[PDB]
Order: structure tokens, then C-alpha cells, then sequence
């Protein structure tokens, strides 16, 4: 490994005042392979994740990342701990994106929240949004925050025009935002390292790297067995190793 | 003095494809007035260019253009060799790529004015890689051969078709050239290539033999070995080299259609063979077309049978056409399948030697930019045979790892970033960890190396051993000279030894025929399993091997073990011995431990007549086998051999060798220990100490019995051949 796990890094004040914007340095996003239009995966306490877009910044520090109070309180840490990034490179858009207010931000105002408040938030914004995101809604000369329910992209996804925004009434209220159903993923699979890694080392060299296979000469990987006893996550080492590289998977 | 070595000087002629040499040089490496010569230059850079016979050039010089001097990666005053070459025939397909640094200022079709005018009626030969000049326009562009079907050996034909798409060579590993021939291609397999050259070549440029032969001597070869060496590497390298129509086919993709059409697509195939004049169509595993009788549950595959029966029956001499097949085991096939006029020589491939994986290795290793920090050699020793498929995938995971090693690039990766595969000892070593032995299980068929190292003595043995083996492969015309038949079972007996195996290997050497072991273990693994029929195969992959060695370990142990003399292997052993050739030198030779119990029948006169004890080792003979020892941790002076020459007396050989190797361990783990206290502070000593001989000589034992060896003087006293 690294020194330190350097992508650790130290909660700090922002410049801009956008909801879903972290702010890095630039080493640090050339180190950490990011782009200044790619979108991430934050990771903090009380296993909590995030999904943003991480923007280039000139005052932030090298071993610091500047964020305001929305994902602060949206990762449950103050002012002074460690955060987490990691690189989330193949995020697909949105199809369902439900969204219930909280009770005491919408207490005497009545009609549609859509028009006035949801649809300038996400008017060609493709904000990027995980299950569980509380978004601060600016409008009406007010603050309205708006919660993720359910996307049809269930981890993460990005806000595409096409995207039909349920806000139906009854709202549901702040709870413990407790986990029910999700995509699989690494972290999904168990305990198989050992061959796991060998497995993603002959998938990750197929990925994005057509002229390296020409360097070879041959495809090594051409079939691949998995044996074992029925039911070792197997369809989902397969569906594991497809989604977080990005592909057609198609199963049969 | 090797007289193909010449000078390169200045040409007379302007052509790039002419060279001039001297008339007494061109009679005396048998070469024609026209005739095509392998021209090997430096930064192996080869071509071939046709000779024309010069009065004022010298004999020991050549000359050529500076283009041909260019091309060959040498300057003025360098050297090249010649060799004869006369199977540079024409060529299928030639896609040329132009150098973007002579194509500036010209647009416009190329093909009507520089391609066509140059190649009109001249029968130039190239090679891959050649950069020729053409000139044209007031011009002058410089051309990059890219890829020739016939890619060793071609000539520019007339009925070649130059795919002329125009457009710069890329700076990347992006090259449009993809699997076109090769006999530099074929990896390891020259003592059978040479025969199945001999068989189907005679088909090839001869239509006139036909008259002196009545019936052609071919009409299909099998090819059957373990899988992963290269049925279709042999098929197609055999194609395109001769010139003629391929056509392969595959035995899925047969037995894939449906009914009305599996019955299809095999008169079609063979017609569209037969509108061409010769054939070398193959059939890809062939026995999954043509299993056994009894293994076929429908009915369909035994029309398909049927059909290939009945093609192979009617295509008899129509017009010189062959047809090639490949399977796994003679046995696997139909019996049927096997009728003598046709599929008739089932010759042998088999695993490939440590030499062979070398060749392989190297050519494998030819194309991708190896760092030369490795030598590679040594790579094929620690393998048991692993298959050419298996080198490589060796190969490729080995500079997959490699590139894995190494951090990704800034995004997405140059050819000089490809060029850097920097494959170590520890990479190599790595694959090798990171692989498996898919064909261990299969008996190794190879050449081996004692050369009588191990043995310093048993001084009359080995020249009867010498006379009743070497002596028949060297000149077998004196047995016939005054009538002898030679008694190739020999049997060897007394205390147990591996020495009696290195002294059949040395045999195997000194005739350099290949060595079969046949294991005892595996000869009870088909005593309790009752499978009689799997040493049919051995003598069936045995009587191919001319001459063979077939070595025998341990009968004794069969009647030992029987607890289920008399045995299944023993009668079966009995039969086999009595049908074999009095020719083709395929010696017996056998290892036992017991004499007591053995087969009486075998000790009767007849095919196995010879029986001689091999003793204990010579004490004073320990040079040689300290020798052995000085391989494999070679032990470092200001050591006595006399002191493993004083106390020992009646110890075993590899026994000597095992505790060699255990006062080596000593040593390597004291070298630890070395490196522990070195390592605990913040050279590993090679010399071996006495010490460490002294704790080796109290802590080994003979495993000499004396009752055990009154027993063989015993066998001795009983069978006393001795001078009065
Ligand atoms: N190694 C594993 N780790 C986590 N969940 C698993 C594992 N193996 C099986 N499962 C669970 O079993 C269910 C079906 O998986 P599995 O039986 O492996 O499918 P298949 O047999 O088709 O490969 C999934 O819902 C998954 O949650
Ligand atoms: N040096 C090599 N380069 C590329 N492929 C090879 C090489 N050696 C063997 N092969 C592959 O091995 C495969 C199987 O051939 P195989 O069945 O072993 O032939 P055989 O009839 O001699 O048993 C072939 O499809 C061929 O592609
Ligand atoms: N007839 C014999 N009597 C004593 N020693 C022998 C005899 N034949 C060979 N040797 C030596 O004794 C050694 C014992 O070989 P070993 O490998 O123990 O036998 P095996 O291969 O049957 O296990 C051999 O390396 C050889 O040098």
C-alpha cells in the first residue's frame, strides 16, 4: 500500500456555495485519476456514503478537501475528523427519482413543489445524488430541504432531463434511514481476495486497453472457469466485475 | 573455411532485387543462374535477391544496391551468408504501407504509376520489413513491405493482388499484419517436421512421379498428440509455403447443422477443394467427427461417418489431392477409420523437449521487445514439459504481470512504453508459479543427456551394453554378416539403483534416440485398474520411435503387490515382447530388485537372454560421483575427496548424493542464519565446511542387507558362467 491511506483526507470550509461541489488540489486529483468534470464516491462516518462531482480549486490545501455544511451533515461529521474519497468513473443517469420534503420545511407553504422548487435545482444541473441525500432547495424566499427516497439506478446516479421527479404527498419524516435494497458491487463480495484479485486483474487488463493486448499479441484471458460448490456468489462476482468496470453484461 | 561468408561492395545493375556474384562461387553452392539465395544481414535483417553472374565481380565479394545494403542493417565493408533456397514460390495477398517522409507533395492513385510499372513482368523477391525505392514522377518513394502471405519466402507474381490503401505507418503497436505463415513460426518439432515434409512435399511442384509411383504414396496423414502443439500450426504452416488451398474446416462447426445440412458442406467442401489442382485440407478434431462405434449413441454422426468414408474412398488420385486430419489418440478414432489405402501414416508429434521449449520460447519471445536482462535458457530446465499453448500463456501472463507491475500511464501507451517489458528471473519464475502442467500426465518422449557421468564403473558391462546397442545403430549390417539376431531384452539386478536408469539414459544418449520410462507405479495403477489395452498404446507410441529405448522398473513388484508370477501386465508384457520387430532396435531393458520372484517364462532363453548383477558402488570410483556432486551445489576447494574416500565403504550412490544435498541444506541454512545475524546488525559463505561432511557421514547408513546380498551371490553361484 501508501503511506497513510492518502485518500484520507481533512473536512474544510468551501468558496462555492453548491450543494453537491467538493473542492481538491491539483496534484491530488492527477494522482488520484480525477478529472475536472468526473464524478466520485465519498465515503465517511457512520457508513454514510456520498456521490459528487470534484471540481478543481486554487486556496484548498494539498492534504484537504473544502466542502460546505450540506455534505458535512450529510456524512455525520463536524468540523475537525477524517473523510474519505473514492473514484466513481461509471455512473449511469436516472430514470425515478422520488423526493419527500422534511415536515418543518414545508410547514406554511402549500401546492406544487416541482415547478418552483425542484425543477430550476435540476434544470440541465446533472447533480449526482446516492440513496439518503438531504439537498438544501433554495426558493419562495426560503430553504426547503429535499430528500432521495428511491432511484431506479438504486446506489447512485446522475439527474438526467429525462428523469421523471416523483414528489407525491405524504411525506416520510427524519428517521434512521435504515438500508433495504441496493445494486452489488465489490464491497458486495465476500471473502474471496485470493482469487478475486486475480480475477480482477484478468478483467481491469481488458478494460480500456485495446492496443496492450496487441503488445501481447494474444488475449490471454479468452475463457474463464468458476467452479465451486452451487451458490458462491458466482452470479454475483459476475455481475460484481461488469458493473464497476462498465460494460454490456447480458447474461444467459 | 564456410565459403557462404561474402563481402558486400556497390552494385553494377540499378535493381534492387539483382545481386552480382562471381561465376566459380554460384557452381559451387549449387545455385542456378536464377535462383532465389537467403541473404542474412545484422539486426537479423534478411532478404532475397535473385543472382545474375558478373566477370568483374570478385569471388569472395557480392554486390548490391545501397538499398539491399540498407535494408540488411550493414554498411560498406560488412559481411553476409548465402544459402540455397529453391522453394521461393509466388505469392496470395501483399499490402504495402509507403513511409510518410517520400509521399509529400504527390496525391492522386499510386497504384497505376509506381506499383504497376515496377513489379510488371520482374518476379521480385521481398521480405517483410524491406524498404524499396521506386522511382516515377520525378520522384523517388521509399515503400514498407508490411505483410506477404508466403512471408519467408515469396516473389512478386503477376496474380498477386498489392493492396495499395494509402495512408502512413502509425507510431504504435498497430501493425495490419496477422497470422500468415510460418517454418519460423513452427516451434520444436524438426525431427518429425522433417518427415511429414518428406511425406506431402513430393505431392508438391511433381505432377511427374505419378508414372514411376503407379499410386501416390500419400493420400492423408493424422496428426495426433496431446492438445495445445499445434494441429493448425503445422497445417498452416505447411500451407503457403508449398502454395495451394488451405481450406480449413472444423469438426463443431460440422456436426453444427442441422439435419439435411450436416449431410451438406462435405461434397461442397471437397469439390470446392476440387476446383483447385492440389489440396492440403484439414479437418479439425477430426475425432469428435469419428469417435468409436460403440460410443456413438444417434445415428446421425455414423452418416456423417459415412459420408467421410465415402469421400475419402472416391477422392482416390483425383489430381494429386491430400487430405490432412488431426485427433488425440489412435485408439480414439474409429477402428474402421484406419483402413489401410488411405488416413494410412499416423506419424507422431508429441510433447517438445527442453530444446524444443527453448525455440519455442525464443520465437515467441522474437516480436514482443525483450529488456536481454533474462537468458531464457535455463526457463525450459525447471518445466517437466509443459505444452506449447501452455508457453504461451506462459508468455503472455508473464508480460501481463509485468505490465501489471508498472503503474498505469497518465491516460488510457507508446510503442518505446511498450518496448520497456522489463521481464526478470523473479517474472519468469512467477508465471512459471502461476501456471499448471495440463499434459504431465502423458509420457514425455525426449532425448537425454547423462553422458556417461555417473558410473565409473561396471567396465565390461557397459561394452556389452555398447556392443549390443550403440553397435547395431551405428552398423547393423555385421549381425548379418555371419548371422546374428539380436537379443534386445536385457535385465539388470541386485540392490536397488537409480544408476541402472542413468546408465540406460547414457545408452539412449550415445545412440541419441529417444528414451521412454515406462514407471513401475504406473504399470500397478494398470494392474489394479485391469486396463491391458493402455500398453498397447505404449508399444503402438513405442514402435514410432525408431529406434526407441524402453526402459522397465521394478517387475518383481507386481507379483510382490499381487493381492488382488503370474499377473494381468505380465502375460499381456509375455505377448507384447513376442510380437516385436527383430528390427528397428527397440531395445528392452529391465530393473528388478528380487530375482526370486519373477516370471520364469521371461528368464527363458530367447528375448530376454542376458542377465547381469550390478554391484555396489566403487568406493574408489567417488570422484565420478562427487563429479555429479560438483553439479548442483558445486562444492568449493580445500576439501578432501579422500575423506568420503576413507570411512566409506559400502554406502549407496544417491544415498552419497542425498546427504551431498543435506550437508548442503546445512549450508544454505546457516547462509540463513548468515543473513538473520546480518539482517540483526542494523556474503553467504559457499564453501562447504567438513563439519558439515562429518554430521552427513554420522547420519547416513547403507541400505545394504546382508542377507540381501548373499542372496545375489546366491544368483550368481546359480547362474555361474565363469572361465575355468
Ligand atoms: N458469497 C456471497 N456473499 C454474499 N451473498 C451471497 C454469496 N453467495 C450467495 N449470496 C446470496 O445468495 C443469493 C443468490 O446467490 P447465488 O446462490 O450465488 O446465485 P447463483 O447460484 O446463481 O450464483 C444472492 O441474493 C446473494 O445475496
Ligand atoms: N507456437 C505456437 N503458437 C501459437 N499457437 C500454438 C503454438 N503451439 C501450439 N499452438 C496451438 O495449439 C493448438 C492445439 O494443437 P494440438 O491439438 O496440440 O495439435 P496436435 O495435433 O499436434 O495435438 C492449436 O490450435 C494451436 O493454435
Ligand atoms: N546394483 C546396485 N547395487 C548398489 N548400488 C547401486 C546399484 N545400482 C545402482 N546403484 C547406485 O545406488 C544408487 C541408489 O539408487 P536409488 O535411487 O536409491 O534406487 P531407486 O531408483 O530404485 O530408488 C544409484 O544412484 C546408483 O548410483
Amino acid at each position: 500500500k501508501q503511506k497513510n491511506r492518502p485518500n484520507r483526507l481533512i473536512v474544510d470550509e468551501a468558496i462555492n456555495e453548491d450543494n453537491s461541489v467538493v473542492s481538491l488540489s491539483q496534484p491530488k486529483m492527477d494522482e488520484l485519476q480525477l478529472f475536472r468534470g468526473d464524478t466520485v464516491l465519498l465515503k465517511g462516518k457512520k457508513r454514510r456514503e456520498a456521490v459528487c462531482i470534484v471540481l478543481s480549486d486554487d486556496t484548498c490545501s494539498d492534504e484537504k478537501i473544502r466542502m460546505n455544511r450540506v455534505v458535512r451533515n450529510n456524512l455525520r461529521v463536524r468540523l475537525g475528523d477524517v473523510i474519505s474519497i473514492q473514484p466513481c468513473p461509471d455512473v449511469k443517469y436516472g430514470k425515478r427519482i422520488h423526493v419527500l420534503p422534511i415536515d418543518d420545511t414545508v410547514e406554511g407553504i402549500t401546492g406544487n413543489l416541482f415547478e418552483v422548487y425542484l425543477k430550476p435545482y435540476f434544470l440541465e444541473a446533472y447533480r449526482p445524488i446516492r440513496k439518503g441525500d438531504i439537498f438544501l432547495v433554495h426558493g419562495g424566499m426560503r430553504a426547503v430541504e429535499f430528500k432521495v427516497v428511491e432511484t431506479d439506478p438504486s446506489p447512485y446516479c446522475i439527474v438526467a432531463p429525462d428523469t421523471v421527479i416523483h414528489c407525491e404527498g405524504e411525506p416520510i419524516k427524519r428517521e434512521d434511514e435504515e438500508e433495504s435494497l441496493n445494486e452489488v458491487g465489490y464491497d458486495d463480495i465476500g471473502g474471496c481476495r485470493k482469487q478475486l484479485a486475480q480475477i480482477k486483474e484478468m478483467v481491469e487488463l481488458p478494460l480500456r486497453h485495446p492496443a496492450l493486448f496487441k503488445a501481447i499479441g494474444v488475449k490471454p484471458p479468452r475463457g474463464i472457469l468458476l467452479y465451486g460448490p452451487p451458490g458462491t456468489g458466482k452470479t454475483l462476482i459476475a455481475r460484481a466485475v461488469a458493473n464497476e468496470t462498465g460494460a454490456f453484461f447480458f447474461l444467459i | 573455411n564456410r565459403p557462404n561468408r561474402l563481402i558486400v561492395d556497390e552494385a553494377i545493375n540499378e535493381d534492387n532485387s539483382v545481386v552480382s556474384l562471381s561465376q566459380p562461387k554460384m557452381d559451387e553452392l549449387q545455385l542456378f543462374r536464377g535462383d532465389t539465395v537467403l541473404l542474412k544481414g545484422k539486426k537479423r535483417r534478411e532478404a532475397v535477391c535473385i543472382v545474375l553472374s558478373d566477370d568483374t565481380c570478385s569471388d569472395e565479394k557480392i554486390r548490391m544496391n545501397r538499398v539491399v545494403r540498407n535494408n540488411l542493417r550493414v554498411r560498406l565493408g560488412d559481411v553476409i551468408s548465402i544459402q540455397p533456397c529453391p522453394d521461393v514460390k509466388y505469392g496470395k495477398r501483399i499490402h504495402v504501407l509507403p513511409i510518410d517522409d517520400t509521399v509529400e507533395g504527390i496525391t492522386g492513385n499510386l497504384f497505376e504509376v509506381y506499383l504497376k510499372p515496377y513489379f510488371l513482368e520482374a518476379y521480385r523477391p521481398i521480405r517483410k520489413g524491406d524498404i524499396f525505392l521506386v522511382h516515377g514522377g520525378m520522384r523517388a518513394v521509399e515503400f514498407k513491405v508490411v505483410e506477404t502471405d508466403p512471408s519467408p519466402y515469396c516473389i512478386v507474381a503477376p496474380d498477386t493482388v498489392i493492396h495499395c490503401e494509402g495512408e502512413p505507418i502509425k507510431r504504435e503497436d498497430e501493425e495490419e499484419s496477422l497470422n500468415e505463415v510460418g517454418y519460423d513460426d513452427i516451434g520444436g518439432c524438426r525431427k518429425q517436421l522433417a518427415q511429414i515434409k518428406e511425406m506431402v512435399e513430393l505431392p508438391l511442384r511433381h505432377p511427374a512421379l505419378f508414372k514411376a509411383i503407379g499410386v501416390k504414396p500419400p493420400r492423408g496423414i493424422l496428426l495426433y498428440g496431446p492438445p495445445g502443439t499445434g494441429k493448425t500450426l503445422i497445417a498452416r504452416a505447411v500451407a503457403n509455403e508449398t502454395g495451394a488451398f488451405f481450406f480449413l474446416i472444423n469438426g463443431p462447426e460440422i456436426m453444427s447443422k442441422l439435419a439435411g445440412e450436416s449431410e451438406s458442406n462435405l461434397r461442397k467442401a471437397f469439390e470446392e477443394a476440387e476446383k483447385n489442382a492440389p489440396a492440403i485440407i484439414f479437418i479439425d478434431e477430426l475425432d469428435a467427427i469419428a469417435p468409436k462405434r460403440e460410443k456413438t449413441h444417434g445415428e446421425v454422426e455414423r452418416r456423417i461417418v459415412s459420408q467421410l468414408l465415402t469421400l475419402m474412398d472416391g477422392l482416390k488420385q483425383r489430381a494429386h489431392v491430400i487430405v490432412m486430419a488431426a485427433t488425440n489418440r489412435p485408439n480414439s478414432i474409429d477402428p474402421a477409420l484406419r483402413r489401410f489405402g488411405r488416413f494410412d501414416r499416423e506419424v507422431d508429434i508429441g510433447i517438445p523437449d527442453a530444446t524444443g521449449r527453448l525455440e519455442i520460447l525464443q520465437i515467441h519471445t522474437k516480436n514482443m521487445k525483450l529488456a536481454d536482462d533474462v537468458d531464457l535458457e535455463q526457463v525450459a530446465n525447471e518445466t517437466h514439459g509443459h505444452v506449447g499453448a501452455d508457453l504461451a500463456a506462459l508468455c503472455s501472463e508473464a508480460a501481463l504481470q509485468a505490465i501489471r507491475k508498472k503503474m498505469d500511464l497518465i491516460d488510457l501507451i507508446d510503442a518505446e512504453v511498450m518496448n520497456s517489458l522489463a521481464v526478470t528471473m523473479d517474472d519468469f519464475r512467477w508465471a512459471l508459479s502461476q501456471s499448471n502442467p495440463s499434459a504431465l500426465r502423458e509420457t514425455v518422449v525426449e532425448v537425454p543427456q547423462v553422458t556417461w557421468e555417473d558410473i565409473g564403473g561396471l567396465e565390461d558391462v557397459k561394452r556389452e551394453l555398447q556392443e549390443l546397442v550403440q553397435y547395431p545403430v551405428e552398423h547393423p549390417d555385421k549381425f548379418l554378416k555371419f548371422g546374428m539376431t539380436p537379443s534386445k531384452g536385457v535385465l539388470f539386478y541386485g540392490p536397488p539403483g537409480c544408476g541402472k536408469t542413468l546408465l540406460a539414459k547414457a545408452i539412449a544418449n550415445e545412440c541419441q534416440a529417444n528414451f521412454i520410462s515406462i514407471k513401475g507405479p504406473e504399470l500397478l495403477t494398470m494392474w489394479f485398474g485391469e486396463s491391458e489395452a493402455n500398453v498397447r498404446e505404449i508399444f503402438d507410441k513405442a514402435r514410432q520411435a525408431a529406434p526407441c529405448v524402453l526402459f522397465f522398473d521394478e517387475l518383481d513388484s507386481i507379483a510382490k503387490a499381487r493381492g488382488g508370477a503370474a499377473d494381468r501386465v505380465i502375460n499381456q508384457i509375455l505377448t507384447e515382447m513376442d510380437g516385436m520387430s527383430t528390427k528397428k532396435n527397440v531395445f528392452i531393458i529391465g530393473a528388478t530388485n528380487r530375482p526370486d520372484i519373477i516370471d520364469p517364462a521371461i528368464l527363458r532363453p530367447g528375448r530376454l537372454d542376458q542377465l547381469i548383477y550390478i554391484p555396489l558402488p566403487d568406493e574408489k570410483s567417488r570422484v565420478a560421483i562427487l563429479k555429479a556432486n560438483l553439479r548442483k551445489s558445486p562444492v568449493a576447494k580445500d576439501v578432501d575427496l579422500e575423506f568420503l574416500a576413507k570411512m566409506t565403504n559400502g554406502f549407496s550412490g544417491a544415498d552419497l548424493t542425498e546427504i551431498c544435498q543435506r550437508a548442503c541444506k546445512l549450508a544454505i541454512r546457516e547462509s540463513i542464519e548468515s543473513e538473520i545475524r546480518r539482517e540483526r546488525e542494523r556474503d553467504p559463505v559457499p564453501e562447504i565446511r567438513r563439519d558439515h561432511f562429518e554430521e552427513a557421514m554420522r547420519f547416513a547408513r547403507r541400505s545394504v542387507s546382508d542377507n540381501d546380498i548373499r542372496k545375489y551371490e546366491m544368483f550368481a553361484q546359480t547362474l555361474q558362467q565363469s572361465r575355468g
